[PDB]
């Protein structure tokens, strides 16, 4: 949905609630997403550096 | 976590050269030399 980035999408274990779209960590960075077409919660992790 | 959040933004912590088990062996030498030989 325009949220651009680079990372390793997995299946997120976070207990998202029907009103919650994204997730954020302790540093206010997008830590999870919601699939626009499948409604599956994906955990985003940056690629190794 | 927060230690992982810092790492992902370019902030990382290097490990010390002497491990805590190597400093603890230096201390034992000072303790063992003091008792058995003095100054
Ligand atoms: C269309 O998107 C909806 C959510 O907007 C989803 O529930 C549904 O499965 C999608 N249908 C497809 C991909 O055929």
């Amino acid at each position: 949905n325009g949220l651009t980035g680079t990372g390793v999408l997995t299946k997120s274990n976070k207990k998202f609630l029907p009103f919650q779209q994204f997730g954020r960590d302790i540093v206010d960075t997008t830590d999870a997403v919601r699939d626009p077409q499948t409604l599956e919660i994906l955990d985003i992790t940056p690629c190794s550096f | 976590d927060l230690i992982c959040a810092q790492k992902f933004n370019g902030l990382t912590v290097l490990p010390p050269l002497l491990t805590d088990e190597m400093i603890a062996q230096y201390t034992s030498a000072l303790l063992a030399g003091t008792i058995t030989s003095g100054w």
